[PDB]
C-alpha cells in the first residue's frame, strides 16, 4: 500500500583516458545505499547492516564475483576506448556569446553589462571582462555552470560598469572547442 | 561499422 | 567527494512500488547518452546521431528491471521499514539560448530534488495549457540520491504572453508554479 | 543612520527585508527581481530573476539559498547555513517590481556567543564552579535563562543555584549535578543565544 523506490547504477571513474581507471557499484534503496563493491576493493561490501549477508551472499559465488571486476574492462574501459572514443569523447560544441544589459534608461549611469554565453560543450570553459584591453575582475559578478540538458551548457557573468567615454568592453572567453579566444565587444 | 556499448549488470539477492 | 577525468554511468534501474514504475538509462558526465523505453522494447536517444553510431540491446536494460523489481519484491518483505518522507522539489525556469522577441527559442523548466520520481510538468501559456513542442526528459540522478528532470517548450515571446511551468508531486502541499515573464526585464 | 545586525557563528542567521504587509497578488510578486550586494567593514553575491536562476559571486553560495514559500509569500530574506565569521559588513539590497520598488540596507556583526568556565576543566567532589555565557556584544542582557540536563529542565535561583550578571556558581559540585549545562540568552533586538556545556563532575 505504502510507496517505496529503489535504484542500481554502475560507475566508471577514468583518469587520463585509459591509465588508471576506477569501476565502482553501487546498490540505493530509499534513497539510502546498503551494498557496495569498488574495482579497489575487489570484493562486495556493506554499506549498512543490511546488507552484510547479501555482500557475502555475492562474495560466495566466484563465477559472479570475477564477471564484475572484469566489467571494469569489459564495461568500463571498452565503452571508453570504444563508443564514447567514436561518440562522446569527439562531440565539441562552441558557445555562443551575447552581451546585454537591462536597469539603465539614462547616459552615463552605473550598471552592470550582462555576457550571456550559453550551448556550449564540454564544461571546461572560463570568462574574463576586458576594459580597453585590460582584464578586470572588480566587482564582477556572474552565474555558475547551468547545464542546459541537451548535450550542452551555459553560464552567464555580469560586470559592474562605469560608463566613460573612450570605453571598449570586451568578453573574452576561452575553451578547448574554441581553437581560437572569442572576443565580443560593446561600446557607448 | 559500429561499435555496441556494454551495459552493467545488477545482482540478484536471495528470498 | 570522488574525483576523476570523466565519469560514465552505464545502467540506471530505478523501480517504484506499487505501479511497478521503472526506467532504464544511461548516462555520462552529468549528461544522458540514451534510455530504453519500457514497453515499446526499443532504445530512445537524447541525441540521434549518436544512435547512427552506436547501438544498444534493450533485452539487458530490460533483465536489470527483472532483477531490481525481485530485489525490491526481497526487500519490501524482509524490513517493515516506513516510507521516506516526500521531499518537496525545487525548480527553475530558463530560456536555452537568448531572449529575442519574435525569435523561436526553446523554454526549460529544470526540477532538483525530485523524491519520489512520481510527478506531472506541464506549461500554461497565459495560464492556459499548451502542450505543443513539449519534451519530456527522463529523470537523472546526482550524488544525493536525489533526482531531477527537464522539460522543454518551443514558444514565441512576446509581452503580452506570459508564460510559467507547473508541478504536481506527492510531497508538496499544493501545485507551485514560477511564473516567468521577458516582459519583466 | 543605517540600522546593525548581529550573527553567531555556528548557526544560520535570518535576514528578511519584506514589502511593509500588504497582501498582494502571487501572480504580480513571482514577478519580482532580486539582487545583494555585500563590502567589508561579496559585491553582487547572489541575484535572482524571476524565472529563479541564481547568478553572483564566482564561487559558490554556502547552501545561502532564498525560502522558496518566502518568494510567494511577499517575503525577501537570506538564509546561509553557517554564519561565517567573515561575513560580517555592510549589505545592501535591490528589489524590482514592474510598478513599485525597494532597497533596504543594514549592518552585520559577528557575535562569537560561547560559555567560560572558571574553574577549567572536570571538577572535584566539592568545589565552587563559575560559568558565563556570553556574546561579544557591547549591550548588556536583558534577561538570563539556564537549563541543567539532556532534557532542557530550567535553572532557577536556588539555596544551591545563584545567578547575577549571567553568571552561574554551584559551591559544592554533587555527582548529580552532572550533565549537559546551557543557557539562553536576550537582547533589545530579540536576539537569543542557547549555548550548552556538558558539565564534567567527578
Ligand atoms: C597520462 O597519459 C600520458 C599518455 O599515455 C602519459 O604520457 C602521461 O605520463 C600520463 N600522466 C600521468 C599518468 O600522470
Ligand atoms: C499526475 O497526474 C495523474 C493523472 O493526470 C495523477 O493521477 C497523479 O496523481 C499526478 N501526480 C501527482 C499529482 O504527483
Ligand atoms: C561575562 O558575561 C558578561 C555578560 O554576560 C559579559 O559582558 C562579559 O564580557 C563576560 N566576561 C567576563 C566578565 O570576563
Ligand atoms: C530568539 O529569536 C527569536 C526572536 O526573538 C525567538 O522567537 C526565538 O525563539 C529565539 N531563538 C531560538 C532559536 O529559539
Amino acid at each position: 500500500e505504502r510507496h517505496f523506490v529503489y535504484q542500481f547504477m554502475g560507475e566508471c571513474y577514468f583518469t587520463n583516458g585509459t591509465q588508471r581507471i576506477r569501476y565502482v557499484t553501487r546498490y540505493i534503496y530509499n534513497r539510502e545505499e546498503y551494498v557496495r563493491y569498488d574495482s579497489d576493493v575487489g570484493e562486495h561490501r556493506a554499506v549498512t547492516e543490511l546488507g552484510r549477508p547479501d555482500a557475502e551472499y555475492w562474495n560466495s559465488q566466484p563465477e559472479i564475483l570475477e564477471r564484475t571486476r572484469a566489467e571494469l574492462d569489459t564495461v568500463c574501459r571498452h565503452n571508453y576506448e570504444g563508443p564514447e572514443t567514436h561518440t562522446s569523447l569527439r562531440r565539441l560544441e562552441q558557445p555562443n556569446v551575447v552581451i546585454s544589459l537591462s536597469r539603465t534608461e539614462a547616459l552615463n549611469h552605473h550598471n552592470t553589462l550582462v555576457c550571456s554565453v550559453t550551448d556550449f560543450y564540454p564544461a571546461k570553459i572560463k570568462v574574463r571582462w576586458f576594459r580597453n584591453g585590460q582584464e578586470e575582475t572588480v566587482g564582477v559578478s556572474s552565474t555558475q555552470l547551468i547545464r542546459n540538458g541537451d548535450w550542452t551548457f551555459q553560464v552567464l557573468v555580469m560586470l559592474e560598469m562605469t560608463p566613460r567615454r573612450g570605453e571598449v568592453y570586451t568578453c573574452h572567453v576561452e575553451h578547448p572547442s574554441l581553437k581560437s579566444p572569442i572576443t565580443v565587444e560593446w561600446r557607448a | 561499422p559500429v561499435s555496441k556499448m556494454r551495459m552493467a549488470t545488477p545482482l540478484l539477492m536471495q528470498a | 567527494d570522488i574525483e576523476a577525468d570523466h565519469v560514465g554511468t552505464y545502467g540506471i534501474s530505478v523501480y517504484q512500488s506499487p505501479g511497478d514504475i521503472g526506467q532504464y538509462t544511461f548516462e555520462f558526465d552529468g549528461d544522458e547518452l540514451f534510455y530504453v523505453d519500457l514497453d515499446k522494447k526499443e532504445t530512445v536517444w537524447m541525441l540521434p546521431e549518436f544512435g547512427q553510431l552506436a547501438s544498444f540491446d534493450p533485452q539487458g536494460g530490460l533483465q536489470n528491471i527483472a532483477v531490481v523489481k525481485h530485489n525490491l519484491g526481497v526487500l519490501t518483505k524482509r524490513s517493515n521499514s516506513t516510507p521516506a518522507t516526500n521531499e518537496a522539489p525545487q525548480a527553475t525556469v530558463f530560456p536555452k539560448s537568448p531572449v529575442l522577441l519574435g525569435q523561436p527559442n526553446t523554454l526549460i523548466c529544470f526540477v532538483d530534488n525530485i523524491f519520489p520520481p512520481v510527478i506531472n510538468i506541464t506549461w500554461l501559456r497565459n495560464s492556459k495549457s499548451v502542450a505543443d513542442g513539449v519534451y519530456e526528459t527522463s529523470f537523472f540522478v546526482n550524488r544525493d540520491y536525489s533526482f531531477h528532470k527537464l522539460s522543454y517548450l518551443t514558444f514565441i515571446p512576446s509581452d503580452d504572453d506570459i508564460y510559467d511551468c507547473k508541478v504536481e508531486h506527492w510531497g508538496l502541499e499544493e501545485p507551485v508554479l514560477k511564473h516567468w515573464e521577458p516582459e519583466i526585464p | 543612520e543605517l540600522p546593525v545586525v548581529w550573527a553567531q557563528e555556528g548557526a544560520p542567521v535570518h535576514l528578511p527585508c519584506s514589502l511593509k504587509s500588504p497582501n498582494l497578488d502571487p501572480n504580480f510578486l513571482r514577478r519580482g527581481g532580486v539582487i545583494w550586494q555585500h563590502q567589508p567593514d561579496r559585491y553582487t553575491v547572489l541575484s535572482v530573476a524571476p524565472g529563479g536562476l541564481r547568478s553572483g559571486r564566482q564561487p559558490l553560495h554556502p547552501h545561502v539559498q532564498l525560502e522558496e514559500r518566502g518568494l510567494q509569500r511577499g517575503d525577501f530574506s537570506l538564509w546561509l547555513r553557517p554564519a561565517l565569521r567573515t561575513d560580517a559588513g555592510e549589505y545592501h539590497a535591490t528589489v524590482r517590481l514592474p510598478n513599485r520598488a525597494l532597497s533596504c540596507s543594514l549592518r552585520l556583526r559577528v557575535g562569537q556567543a560561547s560559555m567560560i568556565a572558571s574553574p577549567s576543566g572536570v571538577l572535584k567532589l566539592s568545589d565552587w564552579v563559575l560559568l558565563n555565557c556570553s556574546f561579544s556584544r557591547p549591550d548588556r542582557p536583558v534577561s538570563v535563562h539556564w537549563f541543567q540536563g539532556q532534557n532542557r529542565v530550567p535553572v532557577y535561583n536556588s539555596p544551591r543555584h545563584f545567578l547575577a550578571e549571567t553568571f552561574l556558581l554551584l559551591p559544592q559540585v554533587s555527582p548529580l549535578d552532572s550533565g549537559t549545562w546551557g543557557c539562553v540568552l536576550t537582547y533589545r533586538d530579540g536576539f537569543n543565544v542557547s549555548i550548552t556545556y556538558n558539565l564534567k563532575v567527578l
